[PDB]
């Protein structure tokens, strides 16, 4: 994917969301984040009685 | 009284659920493949 | 529902021999502190409720 | 009592060089975060 | 602290150390370990 896009020379940036990962960093290092966010969960809007 | 208890008296909250320490198949979940929330999964052994 | 689960940032890829890490950073810096990514806050983000 | 109300519900406002410590340190911390142990110290 | 980083009194500072622009102009910083920013306390 985009890891083996900056990784094969064909992208030179990647200008996106990304979560900071200790193995990507282990290849692609991060600047400063933008977000501290974390994963969240979609659960359904249950329906009145 | 019945009609203000029946009306005034009376989910899934994260990875420490029972639903996801036990993952059953009436409650199957899924991501987008080579993601990095995958890597987040794969990466933890609980 | 739930917390934040792995909590991360969110990061820019950048090569490791790209030396232009340093004044994005500062420029990243500059949006912490002077509420650029307030603006993006009030531009993207705080538009909409149920 | 707790009746000491701060700045919203968590509406947080304001949103040595050269050491070879800073790989170790920063790949430790991913591993920390990616396991929770500051979780554990929360 | 950035008295003890820059005379190099401590090579090593942690504390609560807020990450500033004009503290990563003086002084590197790691990660951020703590999530933070500015908040206001009332009753």
């Amino acid at each position: 994917g985009m890891m083996g896009e900056l990784l094969s020379g064909q992208a030179d940036m990647i200008v996106a969301p990304l979560t900071i990962n200790n193995e990507r960093a282990q290849y692609i290092e991060f600047s400063k984040p933008f977000k501290y966010q974390g994963l969240t969960i979609l659960v359904k809007k249950e329906i009145p009685r | 009284a019945n009609l203000a208890a029946f009306l005034v008296l009376d989910r899934i909250t994260g990875i420490n659920d029972p639903r996801l320490r036990n993952p059953s198949d009436k409650f199957i979940y899924a991501t987008v493949k080579q993601s990095s929330v995958d890597i987040y999964f794969r990466r933890q052994v609980e | 529902t739930g917390e934040l689960f792995f909590r991360s940032g969110f990061g820019i890829g950048m090569r490791k021999d790209s030396p232009w890490k340093q004044n994005v950073s500062l420029s990243i810096l500059k949006s912490h502190e002077n509420g650029f990514m307030e603006d993006l806050d009030k531009t993207w983000v705080r538009y909409q409720e149920c | 009592g707790c009746k000491l109300v701060t700045i919203g519900s968590g509406y947080i406002f304001a949103t040595q060089k050269g050491s070879p410590w800073k790989r170790q340190i920063d790949l430790a911390l991913l591993q920390f975060v990616g396991d929770g142990e500051m979780e554990e110290l929360e | 602290m950035i008295g003890e980083v820059v005379y190099q009194r401590a090579v090593m500072a942690v504390g609560s150390l807020t990450i500033n622009e004009e503290r990563s102009e003086v002084v590197d910083f790691s990660v951020p370990f703590v999530e933070t920013g500015i908040s206001v306390m009332v009753s």
